[PDB]
């Protein structure tokens, strides 16, 4: 029963007709915050007199 | 005056010798200014960013 039965083409349409738009492209942005910190002090005590 | 001194060791009076004295605060608090300018911090539109 040797035979070929079936196939597959590697066909592809001429977008001409612009059917297909394939992948989109969209520009975007992240934003991040980072807000400063109040660090410990230091204390230099001095004579009040 | 109390208005322009600041932390004054030894203290400051004052008499108030007023009829009356009113008190116009729209512009002293500093956050004020800030929102005014930046309701939030600027960002471009993300087409003009690139």
């Amino acid at each position: 029963d040797l035979a070929v039965i079936g196939f597959e083409l590697d066909t592809r349409f001429t977008n001409t007709n612009r059917r297909q738009r394939g992948h989109l492209l969209q520009t975007r942005a992240l934003q991040f915050r980072h807000p400063i910190p109040m660090h410990a002090p230091v204390t230099l005590p001095m004579d009040t007199m | 005056s109390i208005e322009d001194q600041g932390t004054t060791i030894h203290g400051d009076v004052e008499l108030v010798v007023e009829n009356e004295t009113s008190a116009d605060v729209s512009s002293v608090l500093a956050e004020v200014d800030q929102i005014e300018n930046n309701p939030v911090e600027e960002v471009l539109d993300a087409d003009d960013a690139v």
